[PDB]
RNA sequence: GCCCCUAAGCGUGUGCUAAGUGGAAAAGGAUGUGCAGUCGCGAAGACAACCAGGAGGUUGGCUUAGAAGCAGCCACCCUU
């Protein structure tokens, strides 16, 4: 599934824009992705350059400097962030003579490792095609490695043969038609959703979707709220498909909760097809929830990272600033005290702490009171002698006790729109 | 042959005739003639009943013998008492009327749908929403009953259409 | 693969005794 | 008709009375006074052999609280258990299981007539809390 | 009507039969109505 | 090889086959054979029809929108 050997490793921060701290964040992010692929971090260096080197990416001097530590380490895992062009990969491979990592291929092959569903792996294969097609005839282990694209002068003069099209163009047409078929292959999950798309949505089952940064605890929240058994692991991309479950409220209307695939930053943008499963959930969701762990890295950079893609997709899609609730939960046993500054920067602290604290009453409220609504305040007064007059109200809708201390009093309940519109019949 | 070998009782008015392989029967409610298949011998017992026997016990004989033997009994019951299938319509505005020999339904179509009674079948209507078919040939009675029933497609939401007298159609729910 | 499959399976005949040239 | 074993200790339970508060236009209040004419000083633990009438005029008979333990009407608890042979929070013996009113110590079917005293091993210890 | 090479009783109310030389699962629940093809 | 094309044999005996299998294939299913076992069955009434059986504390508790036999939850181990 297009894996790679990591085991030992040493890191380097390219830091071609931003701050040293942000470069360190990116380095640690890619090192965590390396661990996800299976590894063990040793130490990380940093450098400070302007626009990447068009050929060497990291330059001749830094390429040799890193070859030194490469030969010292005697392994092939040296990590360096970024998106490397085919030329840059060629130059770096010629300099190092070993396997160096790039963010795009690392993300892609970790998606391959984590994929378990047919749609997920089809999407990751599409991302593989998208990434590799540029790396054709030019990159390190290329098709035209002095061995491909042979069929040239097949027509000196003319005779009884000849393929026709340009060799490279036909060789690219191979992958082009492959990915054309794969893009045709796009399956409509809307048919799976329709059970709740038109129905329910309109029939009141609102839609709360948990979206956030990877490792943040999206699936953990889903499990805690919905009694589910969804996968929970520290690894990147622990969740592959945006699963969903039920979860009710004091105002009923089971809030179909949905988790997603986390974001980190500067995603490849080629696996937007893979992320469509979660992009569609955000676009069709009426309550977005960000999840932030107690002792999470950085004060707030992951929130900007997720919000960048959120804003991009939602603005391209529709007129929407989908309800976002940046709750701060799972904070107990965070083993940290410098959280008052973040709390004042954004007031919220509702601990569930992987069910250890379980103080999610404030959350269960917000989720809900934000965008819950129905035809509340209906006075279904009824003699209570017919039996039919109590029918369907306490079953479909949800009562709230109200004046209904007995049956011979004012009876009101928050019911669905279809259930009662003039059915009080005094 | 548990009831295959049981004789076919013949009520008084019945008038049976075995012209060899075939079989004709005149009765109060009409006449019916069939032909039991070859690997079977049918005849009349001294006490009026009909006896159907088979030469051997292979699958084909052991099936066809019972088939024909009880089929002749169905025929006798038809000529004597006749078969009547009662059928109720459902739906607000769904009605049936009898245009003499023909039966006209209003099954929510943009036209009233008129079924012409096959030869040997009579239609009755106890109400614009409840009617019945009657005949002597059970096969034909059931077949026309089925045609009337399949007039309108299944409606498992409100159950609008034709149904047999006692029937529990498949009903589902659409909350939207 | 029908052509090759038939050409091969026609070796399973009484006359050929389960063997033919080129399978 | 109507048949229901209500375990409340009171004579105005919400699930039953709601649809029975003023039902049967012929005996909305007639039924109320009919079954509250006497036995009022008594405790309406179960208050339901009421078979059916067009006038609602009959005799009562408190058959028994749950066969698991007949201390529901004696001590006044209103709870039990769910698991088979779970535990026994309630003590009981033959102090009151000798007569237990005039009930039908028989079977639903025309099966047999052995019941009532079957609390020790029969259909009483389904949840566990029974004679100790 | 589920036309599959492999048709089996989905639930206990299903019934396997052969009509016209084909194995069919007929059931009160019409989701379980299957045919071998 | 032997029905005619194409020379005997639309050979003889006993079975199987219902698909043109024969005359192409990896298969789910059993309703064709014979098997060989096996619970109860004996015509000491078996699978079956017509077959009174429908509130035992029978809303049994769980628990409560009712939780009625019946969303669910392991139970109900009992008799002329
Ligand atoms: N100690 C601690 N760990 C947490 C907390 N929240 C999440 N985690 C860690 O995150 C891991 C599960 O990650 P998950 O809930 O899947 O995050 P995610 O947002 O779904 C990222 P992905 O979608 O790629 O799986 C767990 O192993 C857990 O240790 C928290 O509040 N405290």
């Amino acid at each position: 599934y297009r894996q790679l050997r990591l085991e030992r490793v040493v890191l380097v921060g390219v830091w071609t824009e931003g701050s040293a701290a942000d470069a360190e964040a990116s380095l640690a992010e890619l090192a965590a992705l390396a661990e996800t692929a299976g590894s063990e971090v040793l130490e990380g260096l940093i450098q400070r350059r302007d626009k990447p080197d068009p050929s060497t990416y990291i330059g001749s001097g830094k390429a040799a400097e890193l070859r030194e530590v490469v030969l010292a380490t005697g392994a092939d895992t040296v990590i360096c962030d970024g998106e490397l062009s085919p030329a840059q990969l060629n130059a770096l491979e010629k300099a190092v003579k070993v396997k160096v990592i790039d963010r795009t291929a690392l993300i892609l092959d970790i998606f391959a490792q984590h994929a378990t569903s047919r749609e997920g792996k089809a999407q990751v294969s599409l991302a593989q095609m998208e990434y590799m097609l540029p790396r054709l005839r030019g990159w390190g282990e290329s098709m035209s490695r002095q061995a491909g694209g042979r069929a040239g002068g097949a027509g000196g003069g003319v005779g009884t043969r000849g393929p026709g099209e340009t060799k490279i163009e036909t060789d690219r047409r191979r992958i082009r038609e492959r990915m054309a078929k794969l893009r045709r292959e796009i399956r409509d999950m809307k048919k799976i959703r329709d059970t709740q798309r038109g129905s329910r949505r309109r029939s009141e089952i609102p839609s709360v979707a948990i979206v956030g940064y990877t490792n943040a605890g999206k699936s953990s929240l889903l499990n805690a709220l919905t009694g589910a058994g969804v996968l929970v692991e520290n690894a990147l991309f622990a969740t592959l498909e945006p699963t969903t479950r039920r979860g009710e409220f004091e105002d009923g209307r089971p809030f179909v909760l949905t988790d997603t695939v986390g974001f980190v930053r500067h995603l490849p943008t080629q696996l937007v097809e893979a992320f469509r499963s979660t992009l569609e959930e955000v676009v069709d969701a009426d309550l977005l929830i960000h999840v932030v762990d107690g002792s999470d890295v950085n004060p707030l950079a992951q929130i900007n990272a997720v919000r960048t893609v959120i804003n991009e997709v939602v603005a391209e899609y529709d007129i929407a600033p989908p309800p976002e609730l940046l709750v701060v939960n799972k904070i107990d046993a965070a083993t940290g005290v410098g959280l008052a500054q973040l709390r004042r920067a954004l007031p919220d602290a509702v601990f569930v702490s992987a069910r250890t604290g379980d103080g999610l009453d404030k959350l269960r409220s917000r989720m809900g009171e934000l965008v819950e609504s129905t035809d509340a305040t209906v006075d279904v007064t009824i003699p209570y002698d017919r039996g039919d007059l109590v029918a369907r109200v306490h079953t479909d809708g949800h009562v709230d006790a109200t004046e209904h201390t007995d049956a011979g009093t004012r009876i009101k309940a928050r019911v669905p729109a279809p259930l009662a519109a003039t059915l009080r019949e005094y | 042959s548990r009831i295959g070998k049981q004789p076919v009782p013949v009520p008084s008015g019945v008038d049976v005739t075995i012209n060899g392989q075939n079989l004709s029967v005149k009765g109060p409610k009409g006449t019916l003639t069939l032909d039991v298949a070859e690997p079977i011998s049918v005849s009349r017992a001294e006490d009026g009943a009909i006896v159907v026997t088979r030469p051997d016990d292979e699958r084909r004989s052991r099936s066809l013998h019972g088939l024909s033997r009880t089929l002749i009994a169905n025929l006798v019951t038809g000529v004597t008492e006749g078969y009547t299938q009662k059928m109720e319509i459902f739906g607000v505005g769904y009605r049936v009327q009898l245009k003499g020999q023909n039966l006209e339904f209003a099954l929510g179509y943009s036209h009233p749908v008129l079924i012409e009674a096959p030869e040997g079948i009579t239609f009755a209507v106890e109400s614009p929403t409840k009617f019945s078919v009657s005949g002597i040939d059970k096969q034909k009675v059931g077949q026309i009953s089925a045609v009337i029933r399949r007039l309108r497609r299944p409606d498992p939401y409100k159950g609008k259409g034709v149904r047999y007298e006692g029937e529990q159609i498949r009903r589902k729910v659409g909350k939207t | 693969a029908k052509r090759g499959r038939k050409k091969r399976d026609r070796k399973h005949s009484k006359a050929n005794h389960g063997k033919r040239p080129n399978a | 008709l109507i048949k229901l074993q209500i375990q409340a200790g009171q004579a105005n339970p919400a699930p039953p009375v709601g649809p029975a508060l003023g039902q049967h236009g012929v005996n909305i209040m007639e039924f109320c006074k009919a079954y509250n004419a006497a036995t009022e000083s008594q405790r309406g633990n179960v208050i339901v052999e009421i078979t059916v009438y067009e006038d609602r005029s009959f005799t009562f008979a408190l058959k028994t609280p749950p066969a698991a333990k007949l201390l529901l009407k004696a001590a006044g608890v209103q709870k039990g258990s769910g698991e088979p042979h779970k535990t026994k929070v309630a003590k009981v013996t033959w102090d009151q299981v000798r007569e237990i009113a005039e009930t039908k110590k028989a079977d639903l079917n025309a099966n047999d007539i052995d019941a009532a005293a079957k609390i020790i091993a029969g259909t009483a210890r389904s949840m566990g809390i029974t004679v100790e | 009507m589920k036309v599959n090479p492999s048709v089996k009783p989905i639930c206990d109310k299903c019934r396997v039969i052969r009509r016209h030389g084909r194995v069919m699962v007929i059931c009160s629940d019409p989701r379980h109505k299957q045919r071998q093809g």
